[PDB]
């Protein structure tokens, strides 16, 4: 009875730390995953809010021009 | 009058809008100047008296900023042209210090209002003077300096409320802090908002089972009621609250625990407790500890009521738990004395009954018309060597239906709960009980009031043999029964079932140092051989047949091997 | 840019800047200024603005005496609060409020890392779930009322206790075990003790690992309430960048709340009750807020508290019991018998004796020690007294090991060891248990009183028990 | 068979609870996924602020404020 409540929480510790274990690898590679996109996405879409931003300029208120002066000022912003 | 621009303005523009806003406002002349500041880019904003107008650069354009947070589409949709004008009222502060700070301006500022300082920190307005304003900061204040500008909302306090509240941890404004994401509700709730009438109400009668058999035999509740937990520090109030909120796990209850004042750490060891034994399916947490500015503290237990109201008005149960009522009362005196109220006894301001009988007069218990739901209160109360007699303790032993009284003398001795029946008292009573249960809990009752006189006298034998020695041995058995351990909630036919043994002479014979494990192997025996009298008190809630009874508590003893 | 000084009024003084160049509150403001004539005194004098009057004007407490101030000297803003010196630098050195050496071992160079003195408290998403037990190496305390990281403990005593010697040895035992260093700070107390304190500190060796901070009686009132808060900001540095765990010694925490109230008056503020200030349970959350176990490493703090004419509903005492997890009581019945430490083993309480805490055979061990304990206090005095003597069986065994076992929470200290032979022991919490489980059974009842005295391990005891020819 | 009842249970419980640590670790993914979108369109706009400040800047004027004086009376007249 007691031996058999013993090996019964053995057994669940052991499976917890594995879930456990799984878990933390498994959010490891989404993180690093996750970093490698965010790096990309922030190099594509840098550009392309480059773009918006003088397209948003101009709204408010000659694109390869504008592209390009854009591209100038987020290269001396970085 | 005043305008800033990124450029200084020309004449002709300068008359045309001075000529403009005198035509609209229909004053006489306007004197208008303007500023060369280049903060702006390209625009302008303009002030009339405590009026703001902005059509500028980083302003409507923040405006579309801030949103949209698809984007080309917003950005040649909406965000291309100026979302209209952006018109605030604000104001000038003239004073700051010590969590508080009055201003010049706010013509049309509401008592109770939600105002936004200049650095993103909120503020409640609480004393409009004849000329100045008196704001609360809901936050720190080391940022806000003399001449920053106070804004208008124009929204009365309120709070979030909804079901995707149950199971997170948030501050009295609604804000998530175990940093698990936003929290995604569609409705809100004022904080000060009327109690349920006179008319709008039905009396008490079913049950709130807590899991402890003293308070659950002794000084019953029930779902409506108001009762009182007063003791010392070093007590374990919390504990009670926490096997309370534990054994609602299939009871169709909400529950609701307002932490005022309390350390961090032990909010967090306790938040784990509850999710190690499932109990935050059902469970929201408002928490305002011991660092936190005074009107937080104050503002807690307001918050908290609002969100269970919500459940409550649609015909579902829910439980409010104030870790401490004396924390809060604190808070508002300290609040009081800075904005300069005249003080009363102990520097109390005078509506410190209204702060807390307003708030436990919300706990009821409404009737079929408007749908037949509750909301029960247990509000803590710390007092200082064991002394009832002070202000706050008797302010709100004078609201509540009755109260709990636990003892440190019990404590450090090894009681658990260290609850006292002498001083305990429930105005509901046995209304808010089972059949088996007031069937069972007067001969208890009676015989621990018959054990209480005597038991300081057990030094001296030698007493009359007829019934001394007899009712002295009957109340160790009774004060044995009634001991307990963390955790672990007992059900009610269980419960009955040893109060019923112990009543009925079934115990003498055992020894006072194994009642506990008696107990225990009965409760063991109960669940083999005993399945069908349980039945029968969970489906009838009456007790079943004397007969039976007695030959299944004959059968256990006859096994049961006593040391 | 520069104020100009308006009033005067005791400790408390009032600065008019130029429109739109107002301090921050909690910034740090210095006066310095060479007599002109032989009508005036020279003036080095810092202040910490305190509230916004309006009309350019703030209200500074000041951190030395005001004498000699003339209403019109020139004062400059700092631009930030009060920073310390934190690092190794501040190692086996005394500091006072503002972060200058009171020693002569010389200066602290001008191209160091300050920290400042005031900040907000950890998160709640960035504290300790779990409840961790701290390991000290002595045997009661380890037993009877166990301490915890992060946690608060109050310890109660006096004169003839010998407090400063519990001080020390937890320096060592933690320092050695834990690789932690330690940091005291003194808040309004006596001058003599403190010089006592250092000299002993220095005899013994624990100098190099601790850190020193001091502000006492004869200081003003704004010296005196933020001190504590430079032992903590030098402790913290040690927590968040070493990862490390360590202890914070306060001298007297009831000083601090007490010198709040000296100035609240005259800042024009209406009184609470028992004329303290408003602002009471703020300041004292404020402050012990900041010690706690983060996810790196953990500060703990040991607070010694004067009671009042030993009221203990007293506005004081009543709002700092709210924070304390445990109280470790010294008495002088105990150091007249021969106990060393004197720590009472039936007044001392935690938080952590739970069997969900420490364990199951923990609890239980400490109970029955705790119960035989009490039987032999109830049953020696009111019998076996005033010629009332008698020797009934299983009243002989229960004072014989009761006698057994008051005699092994007895220790013999590292810091000792220069007035005694003796090198001294670090025993863990689990060998404690085996040796009071073993002296509960009864397998050592065979054994002389003089065996269980000044030793760490229970085995051994059973050697000195050998050499004394039983 | 009671002590073998209670570790099947104890052993479905745990799993159960590594399921859900599963679950939470996956919710966990999904917030951090909501924060760095939300970084990245952050970083966007003040980008796309700083870029439509300077092209502002760059433009004409004399236009510019005979559009913000008619822009200017039209809101007055409005409100
Ligand atoms: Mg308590």
């Amino acid at each position: 009875i007691e031996n058999a409540r013993k090996l019964a929480e053995e057994q669940k510790e052991q499976i917890v730390a594995s879930a456990r274990a799984e878990a933390e690898r498994v959010k490891e590679t989404a993180k690093k995953e996750i970093e490698r996109e965010k790096e990309q996405a922030m190099a594509a879409l840098r550009e392309q809010v480059a773009s918006l931003s003088v397209l948003i300029a101009s709204k408010v208120i000659x694109x390869x021009x504008x592209x390009x002066x854009x591209x100038x000022x987020x290269x001396x912003x970085x | 009058a005043v305008a800033y621009s990124a450029r200084p303005l020309t004449d002709e523009e300068l008359r045309a809008l001075s000529d403009v806003f005198a035509q609209k406002v229909g004053k006489q002349t306007l004197e208008i100047e303007n500023i060369i500041d280049p903060e702006l880019i390209g625009g302008v904003r303009l002030r009339i008296g405590n009026r703001i107008y902005d059509g500028s650069v980083s302003g409507q354009l923040e405006r579309i900023r801030r949103q949209l947070i698809i984007s080309a589409l917003i950005k040649q949709q909406i965000e291309n042209y100026e979302s209209q004008i952006q018109v605030s009222d604000v104001g000038t502060v003239i004073q700051v210090g010590d969590g508080i700070a009055r201003a010049h301006g706010l013509d049309n500022v509401m008592s109770g209002e939600l105002v936004e300082f200049a650095n993103g920190v909120m503020g409640m307005a609480l004393n409009l003077e004849e000329n100045n304003v008196g704001i609360v900061i809901l936050g720190p204040y080391t940022g806000i300096k003399e001449g920053d500008e106070v804004r208008r909302t124009g929204r009365i306090m309120e709070v979030p409320v909804g079901e995707a509240l149950i199971g997170r941890v948030v501050n009295p404004l609604g804000q998530p802090v175990d940093g698990l994401g936003p929290v995604e509700t569609t409705e809100t709730r004022p904080i000060e908002s009327p109690a349920p009438g006179v008319m709008d109400r039905r009396s008490v009668h079913e049950p709130l089972q807590t899991g402890i058999k003293a308070i659950d035999a002794l000084v019953p509740i029930g779902r409506g009621q108001r009762e009182l937990i007063i003791g010392d520090r070093q007590t374990g109030k919390t504990s009670v609250a926490i096997d309370t909120i534990i054994n609602q796990k299939d009871q169709n209850m909400i529950s609701i625990y307002v932490a005022i004042g309390q350390k961090e750490s032990t909010v967090r060891t306790v938040v784990e407790t509850l999710r190690k034994h499932g109990a935050l399916d059902y469970t929201i947490v408002v928490t305002a500890s011991a660092s936190q500015p005074a009107p937080l503290l104050f503002l807690a237990p307001y918050a908290g009521v609002a969100m269970g109201e919500y459940f409550m008005y649609k015909g579902k149960h829910v439980l409010v738990v104030y870790d401490d009522l004396s924390k809060q009362a604190a808070a508002y005196r300290e609040l009081s004395l800075l904005l300069r109220r005249p003080p009363g006894r102990e520097a109390y301001p005078g509506d410190i009954f209204y702060l807390h009988s307003r708030l436990l007069e919300r706990a009821a218990k409404l009737s079929d018309a408007k749908g037949g739901g509750s909301l029960t209160a247990l509000p803590f109360v710390e007092t200082q060597a064991g002394d009832i007699s002070a202000y706050i303790p008797t302010n709100v032993i004078s609201i509540t239906d009755g109260q709990i009284f636990l003892q440190s003398d019990l404590f450090f001795s090894g009681v658990r709960p260290a609850i006292n029946a002498g001083l305990s008292v429930s105005r509901v009573g046995g209304a808010a009980q089972i059949k088996a249960m007031k069937k069972v809990a007067g001969t208890l009752r009676l015989d621990l009031a018959a054990y209480r006189e005597l038991e300081a006298f057990a030094q001296f034998g030698s007493d009359l043999d007829k019934a001394t020695q007899a009712k002295l041995a009957r109340g160790a058995r009774t004060v044995e029964v009634l001991k307990q351990d963390l955790h672990q909630p007992i059900p009610v036919e269980k419960q009955v079932l040893i109060i019923y043994a112990l009543t009925r002479g079934f115990l003498d014979d055992i020894p006072v140092e194994d009642v506990r494990r008696f107990e225990k192997e009965f409760y063991l025996f109960l669940d083999q051989n005993g399945q069908h009298l349980l039945e029968h008190i969970r489906t009838t809630k009456d007790l079943p047949n004397e007969d039976d009874l007695n030959k299944a508590i004959e059968a256990f003893k006859k096994t049961f091997v006593v040391s | 840019t520069r104020g100009r000084v308006i009033q005067v009024m005791g400790p408390v003084v009032d600065v008019k800047f130029e429109n739109g160049h107002l301090p921050a509150i909690y910034n740090a403001l210095k006066i310095q200024h060479k007599a002109r004539n032989e009508n005036e005194v020279d003036i080095d004098l810092t202040l910490e603005v305190a509230l916004h009057l309006g009309d350019d004007t703030v209200r500074t407490i000041a951190m030395a005496s005001t004498d000699g101030l003339i209403r019109g000297m020139e004062v400059i803003d700092t631009g930030a609060p009060i920073s310390v010196p934190v690092g190794e630098v501040t190692l086996g050195r005394v500091f006072n409020v503002l972060g200058e050496p009171i020693d002569l071992e010389g200066d602290i160079p001008a191209d160091a890392r300050r920290d400042p003195i005031h900040r907000p408290a950890p998160k709640f998403e960035e504290l300790a779930t779990e409840v961790e037990i701290l390991e000290t190496g002595i045997k009661v305390v380890d037993l009877l009322a166990p301490y915890i990281k992060g946690g608060k403990i109050g310890l109660f005593g006096g004169a003839g206790v010998g407090k400063t010697v519990l001080i020390q040895e937890l320096i060592h035992n933690i320092a050695q075990e834990h690789g932690g260093i330690s940091v005291f700070a003194g808040v309004g107390e006596r001058t003599r003790e403190g010089n006592d304190l250092y000299h002993e500190m220095k005899d013994s060796g624990v100098i190099s690992k601790t850190a020193m901070v001091f502000g006492q009686m004869n200081e003003p009132p704004g010296a005196r309430m933020r001190v504590a808060l430079t032992g903590l900001t030098m402790a913290e540095y040690f927590r968040d960048e070493q990862g490390q765990d360590v202890l914070l010694f306060i001298d007297n925490i009831f000083r601090f709340t007490q010198a709040g109230s000296e100035v609240s008056a005259l800042l024009g503020r209406m009184p609470s009750a028992v004329g303290y200030q408003p602002t009471l349970a703020t300041e004292m959350g404020q402050l012990q807020e900041r010690i706690t176990s983060t996810a790196k490493g953990s500060i703990t703090s040991i607070q010694a508290i004067y009671v009042p004419a030993d009221d203990y509903t007293d506005p004081a005492p009543a709002t700092t019991f709210s924070h304390l997890d445990a109280t470790t009581n010294l008495e002088r019945k105990l150091a007249e018998m021969g106990i060393y430490p004197a720590v009472d083993p039936l007044a001392s309480t935690s938080r952590a004796l739970a069997p969900e805490i420490v364990g199951e055979e923990h609890y239980q061990v400490a109970r029955k020690v705790q119960q035989t304990l009490q039987r032999y206090k109830e049953l020696q005095d009111i019998i076996a007294i005033l010629g009332m003597d008698e020797l009934s069986d299983e009243d002989k065994l229960v004072v014989h090991r009761a006698r057994r076992i008051q005699f092994f929470l007895s220790q013999n200290f590292h810091v000792a060891e220069q007035f005694t032979g003796q090198p001294g022991s670090y025993v863990p919490v689990k060998e404690t248990v085996r040796g009071f489980k073993e002296i509960l059974e009864g397998k050592y009842d065979h054994l002389p009183e003089d065996a269980f005295r000044l030793v760490g391990r229970i085995e051994e005891v059973v050697e000195k028990a050998k050499a004394m020819g039983v």
